[PDB]
DNA sequence: TTAAGTGGAGCTGGATGCTCTGT
DNA sequence: TCCAGCTCCACTTAA
RNA sequence: ACAGAG
């Protein structure tokens, strides 16, 4: 079992649309049919509400132990 | 360098720092505070230190 | 006066049998509710009352872990009690087989005396009190929260709870008045309840060190 | 600030990921209130007010 | 000399401005430096950087000052009843009775996304849904209303009215303003700390 | 008589807001 | 311009 | 080192 808060923090989402606009910067495929949007930030944001985005948030509790959660079954909110 | 005769920048303070903080934005602090101003490589003998 | 000193030995007996019941000692339901004009019949006005052996108490065994683990509490006359004073002590309770006591001092204590207290005995462990600090019981203060002296059983499960070591939770002093009190020695943990805004309550652990 | 001869600083961010950080955590929309007591800082003021 | 004794007045003002940024910045930076480290951890706890604890959940609740829709309280229940009513008033469903109110609130109430508030926050709901069960007594006692619908003047059915619907509905915006409203893992909460005192 | 532990008094070293804009 | 530590020196207890 | 500005 997981016990963990199961919403998307603000950190985790400013963090995992960071990254991946460094990704889609280099030249990673996009997982999302883009519309003819060229910034990087913008292509993320539709990847994350598509809920499309390939990155593993690892939850670390103070004692060492972690917690897999993916980007797509974390509850992302505003 | 120190300002518009030199053309010299403008100055994130501690107190600058501390907002930043309070957002928690730990890579706007490192591209602020290190990349944008100062970045460097040392050679570190992991021997001696 | 007169009026007003059995007053201090009406108030200073009633603390320190809640002080005694507290920390779990065998306390009679009429000892705690001694009432002023109650005191007056067995000790009455202060020239038949005596202060220093008349008062003292021996009654009190620890009757959760066993009746053979008993406790003094005494009240010295003089101000400041020497040396002297503490080894008569020491050697009635040498005699009863007695290992903790109370000492009731009523200004202070030398300070050659306050040293033995230290090192007179780990096995024979006596703790001062200023009657001036037992005029008000501070369990009953406003401020101060209840404290409840945490066992063994339910330390290692708050330390598996949160996984952690027992260096990490906050501390409390030997000196504080509160572990004075229950007088708790270090590697205890008390819990304490804090009160709420609301209805609710809060609990906060700490580490005597 | 007060439109007074003040002046004011500008910073851009070098770093897609300080773009983020940025856009996220230090946007106006996503700091209408203040920490302190969670009251409206953003809000109208005068002239539109009256 | 009127002027004069007002210009006595109006530099204190100005000199307190001037006095104001030595007195201050300083508690400013002395805040900040010893507060800093202390971050709220995925395990709700508040702990230090060598791993000493600080609080064991931060400010007794777990809750994030800029959510507080109250004073210092996560919600305001007689404001989020009124929003429900009126987003989603419901002519086609009944007004619930005293004893109907709580008996369908006790049924949502026990279904498992329910469990994870703290039982602080469950008992305020109860309390308050059962304030406003007394209300409806107390109105249909005076007006005669019969709790089976029958009564002919249909007006009577506004005045303290409240449907299974907006029941469900408040029910499921309150849970979620309490879980949106924690103070999320990460949050420098020392530096908001600092600042919230210095300023 | 004096060994010693602890009170009270004077000496010492530390600190005192953030930036641009010019000579 | 204001404020904690460090050291020197009288002042009782105790043997 | 002094004067300014917010
Ligand atoms: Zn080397």
């Amino acid at each position: 079992k997981r016990i963990t808060t199961p919403y998307m923090t603000k950190y985790e989402r400013a963090r995992v649309l960071g990254t991946r606009a460094l990704q889609i910067a280099m030249c990673a495929p996009v997982m999302v049919e883009l519309e003819g949007e060229t910034d990087p930030l913008l292509i993320a944001m539709k990847e994350l509400k598509a809920r499309k985005i390939p990155i593993i948030i690892r939850r670390y509790l103070p004692d060492g132990s972690y917690e897999d959660w993916g980007v797509d079954e974390l509850i992302i909110t505003d | 360098t120190e300002g518009r005769s030199r053309d010299g920048g403008l100055r994130l303070g501690e107190m600058e720092r501390d907002c930043l903080i309070g957002y928690g934005a730990s890579m706007l602090l490192l591209e602020r505070l290190m990349i944008s101003s100062d970045a460097f490589e040392v050679d570190v003998c992991g021997q001696c230190g | 006066d007169d009026e007003e000193e059995t007053y201090r030995l009406w108030k200073i007996r009633k603390t320190i049998m809640q002080l005694c019941h507290d920390r779990g000692y065998l306390v009679t339901q009429d000892e705690l509710d001694q009432t002023l004009e109650e005191f007056k019949a067995q000790s009455g006005d202060k020239p038949s009352e005596g202060r220093p052996r008349r008062t003292d108490l021996t009654v009190l065994v620890a009757h959760n872990d066993d009746p053979t683990d008993q406790m003094f509490v005494f009240f010295p006359e003089e101000p400041k009690v020497g040396i002297k004073t503490i080894k008569v002590y020491c050697q009635r309770m040498q005699e009863e087989n007695i290992t903790r006591a109370l000492i009731v001092v009523q200004q202070g204590m030398t300070p050659s005396a306050k040293q033995s207290l230290v090192d007179m005995a780990p096995k024979y462990i006596l703790e001062q009190f200023l009657q001036q600090e037992l005029l008000i019981n501070i369990t009953e203060h406003e401020l101060v929260p209840e404290h409840v002296v945490m066992t063994k059983e339910e330390v290692t499960e708050l330390l598996a709870r949160y996984k952690l070591r027992e260096n990490q939770l906050p501390r409390i002093q030997a000196g504080d008045p509160v572990a004075r009190y229950f007088g708790i020695k270090r590697g205890q943990v008390v819990k304490i309840i804090r009160p709420s805004e609301t209805a609710g309550r809060y609990i906060t652990y700490r580490l005597v060190q | 600030a007060d439109f007074d001869g003040d002046e004011m600083n500008l910073h851009l961010p070098q770093t897609e990921e300080a773009k983020a950080e940025a856009l996220v955590l230090m946007g106006t929309k996503a700091n209408l209130v203040t920490p302190r007591n969670g009251e409206p800082l953003i809000a109208a003021i005068q002239d539109f007010l009256t | 000399t009127e002027f004069f004794f007002h210009t006595m007045a109006g530099r204190e003002g100005l000199v307190d401005t001037a006095v104001k940024t030595a007195e201050t910045g300083y508690m400013q930076r002395r805040l900040v430096k010893s507060l800093e480290d202390l971050c709220s951890q995925y395990d709700l706890t508040v702990r230090s950087s060598t791993g000493d604890i600080i609080q064991f959940i931060y400010g007794g609740d777990g809750l994030d000052p800029a959510a507080m829709e109250g004073k210092d309280e996560p919600l305001e229940f007689k404001r989020v009843l009124d929003n429900i009513k009126a987003v989603f008033p419901c002519p086609s469903e009944p007004a619930l009775s005293k004893n109907e109110l709580i008996l369908t609130t006790e049924s949502i109430m026990k279904k498992s996304e329910f469990l994870c508030c703290q039982d602080s926050f469950l008992q305020e709901i109860k309390k308050f849904i059962k304030g406003v069960s007394e209300k409806i007594k107390k109105t249909r006692d005076k007006y005669g209303i019969n709790d089976n619908g029958t009564t002919e003047p249909r007006v009577l059915y506004q005045l303290d009215r409240i449907t299974p619907t907006q029941v469900e509905k408040f029910l499921e915006t309150c849970r979620d303003k309490y879980m949106r409203a924690q103070m999320e893992p990460g949050s420098a909460v020392g530096a908001l700390c600092a600042q919230s005192i210095g300023e």
